[PDB]
C-alpha cells in the first residue's frame, strides 16, 4: 500500500493548493475545524482533488465524520487495503 | 334564485342522514367493532354540532352573511374532517397497541405521533378556505370566514376531546383494542415495488394523471339555473308554461 | 420514570371535566339560537356585487326614470 | 375567472408555507404541492367526463373554485401525513424507511380517504344539482389522490430524489454498514 | 469474514420482520418457495433490507437463482470473500 508519510505529503500539497496552509503545518494530529480552520466546502474541494489525482473517492457523508488529518489518512489506507 | 335557495335548504336533512348512514357502514367495514364505530360516531356528532352551532350563533348576530352553499359545505366538511381526525388518532393508537405497548404507553405514543399532523391538517384546511375571503363574487366571499371558524372548532374539539375520549373508554374494558390482528402484505408489496423500481411506477402514475387533460378541450359551462332544479319547482312550471 | 409531556398528561388526568365542558358548551350553542336553516334563510346575501356594471345599469334606469330602485324583476305569465 | 386564479395562487402559497414549516424541508413541500396539483387536473378531467358526457348536464359555473380549494388542502394533508411518518422511519435508510412508513400508514390513510370521498359524494342526493356536482368532483379528486398520488407517485419521487428530498437538511441515504449479529 | 451462523441470524431477523416467520423456523436447508412459502416480492424486500443494513447488494437476476437459505448464505459469503 502507501505509507502514512506519503499520504500526508499528498494531502498537505492539496491543502496548500486549496487553502494556502503551508505543508509544514499539516501534521496527523491537527483538527480541520480548529487547528487548521478548514470549513466543510474546503474539505469537499480536497476530496474532489484527491479523487481526480489519486483516484480515491470520498463521499460527503464520510467527509462529515472525518475530524483530523490522521482520520483521513486512516480512511484512505482502509480503502487502499 | 328563490327556488334554488329553497331546494338547497330542503335537501340538507336528507344529505345529513345519507352521510351518517354511509359513514356508519364504512366504519363497520373497517373496524369490525360496533363499540369502536359508536365512539367514532360520538366524536363526529360532537364536532359537527359544535361547528354548526358556532356558525349559526355568529350568523344570527349579523357578524357575516350566509348562503345555502356555505351551509351545505360547512356541514359536509365538518363531518368529513371530524371522521378523518378520529380515524387518524384511533389508527395510531391501535398500531401502538398491536406493536405490544400497554394502554398508557400506547396513548402517549398515539399523541406524540399524530398530534402535530392533525393540527397541521386542520390549519391547512382552515387557511385554504379562508382564501375565499379575497374573492369578488359574494357567493365565494361569504364562505371564507364561516368555513374557517367551523374547521377551527372541529380541530380544537378533535385535539382536546378526542384524546380525552380515547383515554376514558380504553380503560373501561377491551374497547379500542385491535379487533382483527393482521399485517399488510399488500402494502408490503406496494412499498417494495415503489422502492425497487421507482422510475417505471412514476412513469405509469404520471401517464395516468395526465389522461384527464383530454376532457379540457370540450369543457363548457352554462348559466341557466332551471336546468339544475327539479321539474316540480314553481319556477320550472312557469318556464314550461311560457 | 419516563418524563411524560405536560399536554397529553393534562388531557388524560382531567378527561371527564373536559368532555363535560365540551358537551355543555355545544348544547348551549345549539340551544340559544335557532337552527342553521332558519339563520341561513334570514341572512341570505345578494348574488351580484354593487360594482357589477349590469346592476348599476338597472339601478340607473330605475332612478333616472323615477320608477324603482331595485335591480331584480320577475315575470308573471297568464 | 379572476376568483379562481386568486384562490389557486393564495391556497398554493399558504399550503407550501405550512408544509415547509412543518417538514423543515423545501423540496418535500414542493413535491407535495406539485403532486397535489397533478391530481387536481386529473380530478377535473374525471368530473367533466362523468357529468358533461355521461349525465348530460354541464358543470355549473361555480363548481371549479369550490372544488379546488378543498382538493388542494386534503391532498396536501394526506401527503403530509405520509411524509411525516417517513421522516420518523428514515434513520434506518431511505428505502427501508419508506417501506416501513407505507406499511404503517397505508391502511389508515386509505380508510380516511375513502370515508372523506364517500362523504363528499353523498351530496349528490340533493335536489340542487350544483351541490351534487361539487360533491362528486371533490369525491373523485380525493379518490384519485388517495389511490394514486399518495400510494405510487409520492414514494417514487422520494426514492428517486434520495437525499435531496430532505434539502436543506442533511440525511444519510443508507446507514453505516453493520457487522452481522452473533447468535 | 462472517460465519454462516451470523448470516443466518441476520437473515432470520430480516425474514421475521418482512413475513412474520419466526427465526427458529429459518434453517439453511429450507426452501423459500415451498418450506417457508416466500414469494418473489418478499424476496426482493429481503434483498432491499439486506442492502440497507449490511451493505450487501443482491440484483434481481441473482434473486431468481437463489432457492434455499443456504444458497443465499453461500452467495453472501462469496461476495464477502
Ligand atoms: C456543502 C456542505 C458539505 C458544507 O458543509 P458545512 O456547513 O459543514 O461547511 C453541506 O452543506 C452539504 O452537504 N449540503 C448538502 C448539499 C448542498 O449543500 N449543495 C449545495 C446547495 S446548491
Ligand atoms: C417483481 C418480480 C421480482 C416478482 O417475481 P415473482 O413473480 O417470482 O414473485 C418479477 O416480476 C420481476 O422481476 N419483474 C420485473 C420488473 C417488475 O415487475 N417491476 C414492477 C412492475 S411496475
Amino acid at each position: 500500500a502507501a505509507t502514512q508519510e506519503e499520504i500526508i505529503a499528498g494531502l498537505a500539497e492539496i491543502i496548500e493548493e486549496v487553502t494556502g496552509i503551508e505543508p509544514s503545518e499539516v501534521t496527523p494530529e491537527k483538527s480541520f475545524v480548529d487547528d487548521l480552520d478548514i470549513d466543510s466546502l474546503s474539505m469537499v474541494e480536497i476530496a474532489v482533488q484527491t479523487e481526480d489525482k489519486y483516484g480515491v473517492k470520498i463521499p460527503d457523508e464520510d467527509l462529515a465524520g472525518l475530524r483530523t488529518v490522521g482520520d483521513v489518512v486512516a480512511y484512505i489506507q482502509k480503502l487502499e487495503e | 334564485s328563490a327556488d334554488q335557495r329553497a331546494e338547497g335548504d330542503a335537501s340538507m336533512k336528507l344529505i345529513e342522514g345519507v352521510t351518517f348512514a354511509v359513514i356508519t357502514v364504512m366504519l363497520l367495514a373497517v373496524y369490525r367493532s360496533v363499540i369502536t364505530t359508536l365512539i367514532v360516531l360520538a366524536m363526529v356528532v360532537l364536532g359537527l354540532s359544535g361547528a354548526r352551532g358556532i356558525v349559526a350563533f355568529l350568523g344570527f348576530y349579523n357578524v357575516f352573511g350566509l348562503t345555502t352553499f356555505a351551509t351545505n359545505m360547512v356541514v359536509t366538511l365538518a363531518i368529513a374532517a371530524a371522521t378523518d381526525y378520529a380515524i387518524f388518532l384511533i389508527g395510531r393508537y391501535q398500531e401502538a397497541r398491536r406493536a405490544g405497548e400497554d394502554r398508557e404507553s400506547a396513548y402517549y405514543t398515539m399523541f406524540h405521533g399524530t398530534a402535530h399532523v392533525v393540527l397541521a391538517s386542520g390549519l391547512t384546511i382552515a387557511g385554504a378556505t379562508l382564501c375565499l375571503h379575497f374573492t369578488r363574487l359574494p357567493y365565494f366571499q361569504t364562505m371564507g370566514v364561516p368555513l374557517a371558524i367551523g374547521m377551527l372548532i372541529v380541530v380544537a374539539a378533535a385535539l382536546t376531546a378526542g384524546p380525552a375520549v380515547i383515554s376514558v373508554v380504553s380503560r373501561f374494558g377491551k374497547t379500542l383494542e385491535p379487533k382483527r390482528f393482521s399485517r399488510s402484505p399488500g402494502w408490503h408489496r406496494v412499498g417494495t415495488a415503489t422502492v425497487r423500481w421507482p422510475g417505471a411506477i412514476l412513469v405509469c402514475a404520471v401517464v395516468a394523471a395526465l389522461i384527464g387533460l383530454l376532457a379540457l378541450p370540450g369543457y363548457y359551462t352554462t348559466y341557466d339555473d332551471r336546468r339544475y332544479l327539479p321539474d316540480d319547482v314553481p319556477a320550472n312550471v312557469g318556464y314550461d308554461a311560457a | 420514570a419516563p418524563p411524560r409531556p405536560r399536554l397529553p398528561w393534562f388531557l388524560r388526568t382531567f378527561a371527564v371535566p373536559i368532555i363535560l365542558a365540551w358537551v355543555a358548551v355545544v348544547a348551549i350553542l345549539n340551544t340559544v339560537v335557532p337552527t342553521l336553516d332558519e339563520v341561513g334563510e334570514m341572512r341570505a346575501v345578494s348574488m351580484a356585487p354593487n360594482d357589477a356594471p349590469s346592476t348599476l345599469a338597472i339601478k340607473r334606469v330605475g332612478q333616472v326614470f323615477e320608477e324603482y330602485d331595485t335591480s331584480s324583476s320577475v315575470m308573471i305569465v297568464l | 375567472d379572476y376568483d379562481l386564479i386568486i384562490v389557486a395562487a393564495s391556497a398554493l402559497i399558504l399550503i407550501f408555507i405550512i408544509m415547509m414549516v412543518l417538514t423543515r424541508a423545501v423540496v418535500a413541500a414542493a413535491v407535495i404541492v406539485g403532486t397535489v396539483v397533478l391530481s387536481l387536473a386529473s380530478a377535473f378531467g374525471l368530473s367533466v367526463l362523468l357529468w358533461q358526457h355521461i349525465v348530460g348536464i354541464p358543470l355549473h359555473w361555480m363548481v371549479l373554485p369550490m372544488s379546488v380549494i378543498v382538493l388542494l388542502a386534503v391532498g396536501a394533508d394526506y401527503n403530509l401525513l405520509l411524509v411525516s411518518r417517513m421522516k420518523e422511519e428514515i434513520h434506518a435508510g431511505i428505502r427501508t424507511g419508506i417501506i416501513r412508513a407505507m406499511v404503517g400508514t397505508g391502511a389508515v390513510v386509505t380508510a380516511a380517504g375513502l370515508v372523506f370521498a364517500f362523504t363528499m359524494a353523498s351530496m349528490a342526493v340533493s335536489s340542487l344539482i350544483t351541490i351534487g356536482q361539487v360533491g362528486t368532483t371533490i369525491g373523485l379528486g380525493l379518490l384519485f389522490d388517495t389511490l394514486v398520488v399518495r400510494s405510487l407517485m409520492t414514494p417514487s419521487i422520494a426514492t428517486l430524489l434520495g437525499r435531496w428530498f430532505w434539502w436543506p437538511q442533511r440525511v444519510r441515504e443508507r446507514p453505516v454498514p453493520s457487522k452481522w449479529p452473533t447468535p
